[PDB]
Order: C-alpha cells, then structure tokens, then sequence
RNA sequence: AAACUUUCAACAACGGAUCUCUUGGUUCUCGCAUCGAUGAAGAACGCAGCGAAAUGCGAUACGUAAUGUGAAUUGCAGAAUUCCGUGAAUCAUCGAAUCUUUGAACGCACAUUGCGCCCCUUGGUAUUCCAGGGGGCAUGCCUGUUUGAGCGUCAUUU
RNA sequence: AUAUUGGCGAGAGACCGAUAGCGAACAAGUACAGUGAUGGAAAGAUGAAAAGAACUUUGAAAAGAGAGUGAAAAAGUACGU
RNA sequence: GUCGAAUUUGGGUAUAGGGGCGAAAGACUAAUCGAACCAUCUAGUAGCUGGUUCCUGCCGAAGUUUCCCUCAGGAUAGCAG
RNA sequence: CGUGGAGGUCAGUGACGAAGCCUAGACCGUAAGGUCGGGUCGAACGGCCUCUAGUGCAGAUCUUGGUGGUAGUAGCAAAUAUUCAAAUGAGAACUUUGAAGACUGAAGUGGGGAAAGGUUCCACGUCAACAGCAGUUGGACGUGGGUUAGUCGAUCCUAAGAGAUGGGGAAGCUCCGUUUCAAAGGCCUGAUUUUAUGCAGGCCACCAUCGAAAGGGAAUCCGGUUAAGAUUCCGGAACCUGG
RNA sequence: CUAUCUAGCGAAACCACAGCCAAGGGAACGGGCUUGGCAGAAUCAGCGGGGAAAGAAGACCCUGUUGAGCUUGACUCUAGU
C-alpha cells in the first residue's frame, strides 16, 4: 500500500522528518527479519514510502526558494531553465527584433501591401 | 585494348565516380513537394499571386 | 597478488557474484528462450584478463 | 549493402600452409578465425557483381 | 629459446586498466590508454577504425540524459506541470 | 641503408652521461665586486674525487658578502692545494698556487 | 559471527562501503545506545564491507541483539 | 602456423 | 557352406539439408532538427521478495512525483484496501525530482577508492588538534568593480 | 530552391529469407583471442494448449518396458519436416 | 664451457619501425625481422596458374602473314559462324 | 528443359491432406526433364501466355558444416614402488583408516613469501561432463562460510627518469623545456578588544607534481584461539605520533 | 622399460579407384592397357624392395616489361651544408 503525496503536501516539514526516521527505523527492523524469512516483499512499500517523502521535502523547499529568488534575475543553476545548451545561448526574441531606426522607418513607410490581381 | 573499327571513346570513369552517383528516384516526391510549397505559399499570401 | 588494489579486488568481487548459474525459475517464463547463462567463467577455463 | 562482406580485414595466408590462397581471418578464439573471407564462394562473403 | 620458455617469464603487464574506457589498455610506463587516448581530451578515434568508433560511440551505452532529448523537443521544452483535466 | 652509430649518439638515449657520484659543476667563483676590486678569503675544507674525472676537485669554501652564509664553491684542485689552505681570489690576490688572480 | 556475540561481545554488522569507524562507531551510539570499545573493518569479497562492534563490559551484546531481533 | 625445419634441405637439391 | 566384402530395400541411427514459416535485415521515398561546464557521449561499481545476463535505474537505485487510462502483475510467493475509486498495472505519458564513482572533468593527484585549503555548524573541558555534517577552492578569455605597481606621466603643493 | 550511408519519426519494395540478408532475426559488437592497437563468432521453429508423461514394475541410479496426455509421441525440451 | 667477475639476476626507467638497440651474427625488437604488428588506401595490379554450373540440333577452325623493348602476350590479314 | 520472383488466366489443387522427402514400382520424352502409384508429412501450391534475374556444379590445394577408411590401430613406457586387511559403497589397482615397505634427504617432493592468478582456501551435499584407465575421491559440480591492524605494508621521500605552468615553436592533433628572458608565494609573534581578523611590524625565496608493497622510513611482542583468520582477534604486557 | 597378449581409453598423417608379376608398346621405367604367367576365405607378428609413398604451388635454373635489400662517377631528385 504504502503512503500517499497528496496526503504528505498539506503536512509540515517536522511532520515529514519524523515521518521519515520512523520509515527508515522499520525498514531496518525488516531487513533484520529478513534474514531470518526467505520472502519479505512488505519491504518494497517502505522503500517506496521513504522515497515519496522524499520527493515531496524536495520539492517543498524548492518551491521555498523560487518565491525567495521570484522577481529577480539572477536565480539559481537548478530552479530555473534547463532546455539546451544551444537555446540558452541564443539571442531572445528582444535581441533578435531589434532593428535600426533606418530600417524601422522603411518598414513602416514600405512595408509589403497585400495586393489582389483581378481588375 | 585498342581493336576492330570503332569509335575513340572519351569515357571519364578512371576516379572513384562510384561513391559520387546520384540517382534521381526523389524527382516524384520532390514534385510534390514543390506543389505543397507552392500551395503552402500561396496560403500564407493568401489574395497575392 | 595479495597485495592488491581496491579496484582490482571490486571487480573480481563483481565476478564471483557473477559466477552463477542461472536461477531456475527463469526456465518457467513465459516466451523464454534462456536455457543455460552462456558467459559463466572459471578460473582454470578463462582468464580475466585486469 | 556497399559494406556487405568486406567488414573484414582479411588477408592470404599465401602458399606453403596446405590450404586454398582465398583471403582469410585472422586472430584468435572464435571459429571465424582461419575462414575464407571476401570472396563470392565464400561463407560471410561478398556476392558477386554486388546490386547496384 | 624464443618461445615456451620466454614465456614463461611473462609476469610483468605493460597495461592496466583505465578510468575512462575500462578495457585494460592504459600502458603504465608512457600513462597512454591505446584506447581511449586518456588523459587526452579528445577520445582516440580514427575514421579507418569504422569498426572501433561503432563499438564506443553513442549508443552503445545507456544515453542517461539523451534519450529523452528527442522526447523533450516533441513536448517543446516546457516547463510547469499538467492541470488535472 | 641503416642509421649508424655516430648518428644515433645525439638523441642522447643510452649515450647520455653518467651524472650522479659526481659532486657538482667544477665553477669558479661568480666574479661579483671583490674579484675585481680587491680579493676574497676562502679556505679548502676537502680533496674528493670526482667520477668521471681524473683530477680531483677541492671544496673551497668563501663566505657571502651580503647575507650571514657560507655559499661553498667547487674548485677543481691544483697539485700542491692542501686541506687548510687558504685560496685568495681576486684582483690584488698575491701571486701564490691555488690563487685566482 | 554468533559465536562472537555470544563470547567476545562483539557484534558483526555489514556497513556502508563509504563509511568508516568514527561513523559506525557513532551510529551504534546512537541507533542502539551503547557505547564502543573498538571498531574492526574489513572489506569483505563479495565487496561489502563487515565491521566487527566490541562493546564495553557495561552491556552485553548477546542482550541487544536480541533486542534488535536477531539470535 | 607452423614452419618445420626438415623439409629445408640443400643438399643434393641445387 | 557360414563369417567377411559389396549392392539394393524396409525399420533404426548419425547428421541437420530441403520445404514451409519470420517481432530481423537491406534499399527507396517522405518529414523534422534536438548533445554538452545547468556537466554530454562513454566507463566502473551497484539496486529487484526469489536475476547470472539483456533491458531499466542510481543509496529516493528494474525506480519517486505529476498526468492519463481505469483493475491488473504472473514463473512462484505475497499483498490486498487498491475495486461505484484522488486508484491496480514490468501500463502509457512525462512538464517535477533523485541522479553513486568517473569522464571535456573543474582543489592537487590517481598503477593510490590517496593528499590538502577556506566558510558555517555539531561533539570531544578547544581560533590552533581530532572527528562528523553541509557548502565551496580549475584554466583561458570578455565586461565591470575593488585593491594596487611603474620618474610612463600631468597638474598642484610650500 | 540544393545536399544528407548520421540522429528522431513515418511509409513502401518485381529485395534477402537463418551458410542468405547488416558482423549481428537469439542475453552481438556478446562470448572468445590478443600485451596492445585491434580482431570477432556460432546460435531461429515441440505442440492449438505443457495437457512437459500421474501411476505400476526391472534397475544402485540414469533409464527401460507398460499405462497415460494429446489430432499426432513416425511431435518427448538430444523436440516441425 | 665458465663459476668473484667485461659475472648472474629481479624490479623501476629510457630508447619505437627506414626507426631503435647492436663486444656486428643483418643479430634482437612479444613463436614476426635484409625493415615488426594493427587497421585503412584495397575487391591494389597480374601478358602467369587454377576454376568457370542444363539438353539437343546445324555449321565448324587455327597454330600462319606484317608490326610492336615483340618472343608465355597483343594489333593486323587469314581460317569459322 | 529446369529454378527464385512479377502481370494475366485456369471462377486451377489443397487439412477428405499443399510443398518436401524415400521408393532395384509404372508411363512419356533422343535428352534436359515431366507425370502417376505407394509410404512419410503437415499448410500451402501449381498448369498455360508473358515479364524479370543474385537462375542450373563433380572439380577451383574452392567456402562453411558434417561424416568416413585408417582403427578398437598408433599408442596411454622419463621422475627407483608398491603390498595386505578393514570400513564406506550398487560397485574399489586408485577414496579413508590402519599395518608394512620406500622415496624427497634441509642447494628438499619441507616451511614461507614476491610477481601473476583470483576464491582455486574451508565445510556440506555430490559424480552427467572434466581429472587422455577408473573414481564412492578432487584445484571438478551445486550450495554456503571465510580475509578484523595506531605499531606489517601502501600512504610520505627522493632515484634514474616522467611531466603541467610561464614562455617559445607548430596549419594543427600537439612539440620543447622543468627554473627557464614570470610582478610566480606563506610563516611567527601579535595589535584590537564596534570584531572579527584588518592594519602594526618583522621573517622568508625555495619556485608544481609524479616516480620504489626489494631503496630511505615514527612505533608490538608473547601465549592462546578457527573447519577456514591472525605480529590484525582474546588475554597480558609495551611503544610511537598528534593534542 | 618398450614392443607383444589382455581390461579400460583412444587419435593422426594419408586416401581418384585401388592394390600379384614378366615383357610389350605407351608422355620413351604401368597396379590397371595388350599378350602371357597365374590366381582359394579371413588373418597375426615383423620388414623396410616398391607404391616414381607422405611432408612444401622447387629454395637451384629460366621467364616475367613482378619485386625488395645492398652498392656506385647509373637516371632523376633531396634533407642538410
Ligand atoms: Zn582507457
């Protein structure tokens, strides 16, 4: 069966601490049954439990620190975007719609007219 | 090598032409193509010619 | 050797628990084709080579 | 395939060793090694006049 | 002389393993893998070995963060999470 | 035809010297101020042999002018130089074996 | 390894292969309250690590292994 | 493999 | 005459051809553009209730969360509240996480699971020693700040 | 507009049909060789379904003879023909 | 044969292919040496050798001319279809 | 004439048995080859008009695989050598014990290690393959256990040598060189008591790093103990370093 | 100690088919052909006449408009100087 996330989120941080020592306490009085039986497969959900906690402290103090870094540049190398290498380095589309006076005033002198040819 | 009366023939295939033969079997295919894009075109400047 | 590196001694560590025959429940399954583990090593037959 | 028989870096053993001079593989330890190698007549082989 | 017994004398090796490709190929003497080209930069290849660069090269292995580039493109690289519908 | 014997002694692969026992650089004294002004004390502490080396060499040693030190030369010995013998070096030294004049 | 428990008072754990005696020792402190007279690590072949734990005279190995559930 | 050396025999060959 | 030899047939063998199959290849066409210091490709070691591999994953270890579908998995065992439901599944999807030791590999090294330095904290009667825990310490180049050096150099000093 | 034996995704073939076709239809760049660079295999098909032969007997046992399953054991995991 | 030294030897270390090393034998350089091994150029060229897969029917030779660094081959005319 | 495939026809044959294979059984054809019957077998296949080609084997010291005669033959003969009984067992020239006879003969067939190997160590079960006969035994098979260090070593130092940096070459992968034509760093005492560590002084100039389980090197010994571990574990008795 | 016989175990070289001679002719020295002599199962141990026995696409010689090593006032170049 195992725990629930969704039940862990409305929870605090301390809550999940303890929830997770009192996981990892009876995992280890499992392993040392173990041992013992031939079969234990009661042990997969206590693993699986530890590691949604887990999860869920992750992701509660990652959430802490995108509204600590929000409204800012200068956020860290792991809350923010990760999407290539290349796609980082290229212009913005700021950078890449700047033109010169020149030619802004031609666009909007010259621009291409949508003509129809019939009569 | 040379023999009976026939033609001099001036036949250029002493390189590696064999890595560098380009057979057109895209040329349906790339009709279509070309159909589409003109058609794609033709949407996108809907009224022009 | 006896004195021996770390290194060295995980990866004969990692072939003995290798040295194995096939767990015979794995015969029973369904669409298996396994019948013997084709890369079993001995120290007489096959060195290791490290 | 262009590549179909020739992934092998066969050579004759020549003349004096009792065998056919097909081109042969080398090394050690397989089965494969001492086999014809390149050849039309040849197990692995390439076909003749291969399709273009 | 030359062969059974100065093989016997054959205790000594001239290469170990390497901690880049792990193939026992790292001559200790010279600090050169013959295959990897470690503690080069550039991984030792060479477009005569077709054969070698098939057996290193992408692929061959488990692609921990490539395997889901294509995957990523196909969605368009978003970000946030889905909405319960 | 085959690179020869002479040809292959530059590479300096096995047709290197053999550098070790040796004590040192058998180098005068850096010609410094006194050398060319007046002359410098010194005094031989040791005759040792050199390997490599039929003449032997004397340890003489001066002291620095600067700095509270003993920097000790390596001079190659001349025959009749003693254990105790005082060299001078330099310009006004006298005229006497051992001298650096 | 029951043999040592019962005699030495010296109880037989597998370890962490990252870890070493100031950890164990510590972590025995502190997952079963004792205290520890010496640590003995050794790398075991199948590549584990095994850490023989000889306690004081005060507490008796055969008592908490007991405790923990194993006998 | 092998390159036995009885069969080398110049004598009474050239 | 039997045995033996040889020939042919039946049945039995040896062996694995032929025949029929085919989640594979090969070629042709179409379409798309997507690796990496935010740590790639690759390597090592490890993880399953019972696996040696392959496949998958990384001490959250044949996987976590989220979403969707909607009751399986299966070789055995086991679990059942999970079955008119925030929910089975070696399910698909995947936008959030983990991601050992390495590798361009980045404290210095590495034929060593080696040797250090800085900050914060904890314990040991401790700024200095020891240990643990967390976080850091490469090079080159660019912009900028700060601190500087040079009779390179200007002015102003009395 | 052009190229494209790579990569992702698709569709097709007067193509090959397990000594063929890619080296690889399978735990294949595996096993194995080699100091090393490098080399480099073999290996597909029971049957619709394991229903994969309970039980009796000879034998130390393997196995045999019987019986039995199955449309067929002239299909018994040394398995289509 | 020699056996206290121009000795024997381990380990570390250097020297890498027209290069090394050589008390010099063209000796040794991983059973490889009058120029190692690996892969590629490479299906290298070959006037030279060997081989070249079914039936029947009709016709049916030449080993000679001239030329060629030509003489184990080709062009040419001739014979044949 | 035959083979693989393609367009067409025969509304062709076929689980009431397609193809294939065997058949000193039949029929046709000069022949290539075709056809029928029987047996086996189990899922597809053919005649005619045309298209197409990776299209027909006795040979290539052909390739791959498989099998023969040779032939139950050569042969299993170096290292002095075995024998009797009992037990075990289905079974004993070879296992175990005992009794005897022998050898290595301390420059050993002993006891330990280095390299290398890698679990071969040890127990239990066990004999299809291996142990060129056998096998109840085994370095085999299957399942498991097992390697404990402040003092032994690595770790540290330098050796021959290797090799970044600065710089210099080179189209370049990279080469040279290792203190060099470099602005190349860190150590004691403190001084303050916003206070943590700046300024106060002063000192110092080497100028990476790697390189030895046989060199150099801080320090441990006895007794006992396991199926298998020990200068490591227990007991006792010591020592070194750092603080 | 082998060989030898037995129990167990169990290869290889080689092989067109095979294995009695004389002469003849014949690729000029035949196991086979022609003419003659002859010719009776199956075989053991030895032997070394023959099988132009086996072992290797002669290593001498020649040919190749194939090479390599070496030399030199060959031909053509070249690092260096
Ligand atoms: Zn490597």
């Amino acid at each position: 069966a195992g725990v629930k996330a969704y039940e862990l989120r409305t929870k605090s941080k301390e809550q999940l601490a303890s929830q997770l020592v009192d996981l990892k306490k009876e995992l280890a009085e499992l392993k040392v049954q173990k041992l013992s039986r031939p079969s234990l497969p009661k042990i997969k959900t206590v693993r699986k439990s530890i590691a949604c906690v887990l999860t869920v402290i992750n992701e509660q103090q990652r959430e802490a620190v995108r509204q600590l870094y929000k409204g800012k540049k200068y956020q860290p190398k792991d809350l923010r975007a990760k999407k290539t290498r290349a796609l980082r380095r290229a212009l913005t589309k700021f950078e890449a719609s700047q033109v010169t006076e020149k030619q802004r005033k031609k666009q909007i002198a010259f621009p291409q007219r949508k003509y129809a040819i019939k009569a | 090598a040379i023999s009976k009366n026939l033609p001099i023939l001036k036949n250029h295939f002493r390189k590696h032409w064999q890595e560098r033969v380009k057979v057109h079997f895209d040329q349906a295919g790339k009709k279509v193509s070309r159909r589409n894009a003109r058609a794609t075109r033709a949407a996108k400047i809907a009224p022009r010619p | 050797a006896a004195q021996k590196s770390f290194r060295i001694k995980q990866k004969m560590a990692k072939a003995k628990k290798q040295n194995r025959p096939l767990p015979q429940w794995i015969r029973l399954r369904t669409n298996n084709t396994i019948r013997y583990n084709a890369k079993r090593r001995n120290w007489r037959r096959t060195k290791m080579n490290i | 395939s262009e590549k179909a028989g020739h992934q092998t870096s066969a050579e004759s053993w020549g003349t004096g060793r009792a065998v056919a001079r097909i081109p042969r593989v080398g090394g050690g330890g397989t089965g494969r090694s001492g086999q014809g190698a390149f050849g039309n007549m040849c197990r692995g082989g390439r076909m003749f006049a291969p399709t273009k | 002389g030359k062969g059974t017994p100065s093989f016997g004398k054959r205790h000594n090796k001239s290469h170990t393993l390497c901690n880049r490709c792990g193939r026992r190929s790292f001559h200790v003497q010279k600090k050169t893998c013959s295959s990897c080209g470690y503690p080069a930069a550039k991984t030792r290849s060479y477009n005569w070995g077709a054969k070698a660069k098939r057996r290193h090269t992408t692929g061959t292995g488990r692609m921990r963060y490539l395997k889901h580039v294509s995957r990523r493109f196909k969605n368009g690289f978003q970000t946030g999470s889905a909405s319960k519908a | 035809g085959r690179v020869i014997r002479n040809q292959r002694k530059g590479a300096g692969s096995i047709f290197t010297s053999h550098t070790r026992l040796r004590q040192g650089a058998a180098k005068l004294r850096t010609l410094d101020y006194a050398e060319r002004h007046g002359y410098i004390r010194g005094i031989v502490k040791q005759i040792v042999h050199d390997s490599g080396r039929g003449a032997p060499l004397a340890k003489v040693v001066f002291r620095d002018p600067y700095k509270y030190r003993l920097r000790e030369e390596i001079f190659i010995a001349n025959e009749g130089v003693h254990t105790g013998q005082f060299i001078y070096a330099g310009k006004k030294a006298s005229l006497n074996v051992g001298n650096v004049l | 390894a029951m043999k040592k428990v019962e005699d030495g008072n010296i109880l037989v754990f597998q370890v962490s292969m990252k870890a070493n005696k100031y950890q164990i020792k510590k972590a025995v402190k502190e997952l079963y309250e004792v205290d520890v007279l010496k640590v003995n690590t050794l790398v075991r072949p199948n590549g584990t690590k095994k850490a023989y734990v000889r306690l004081t005279a005060d507490y008796d190995a055969l008592d908490i292994a007991n405790r923990i559930g194993y006998i | 493999f092998y390159e036995d050396y009885l069969i080398f025999d110049c004598r009474a060959k050239r």
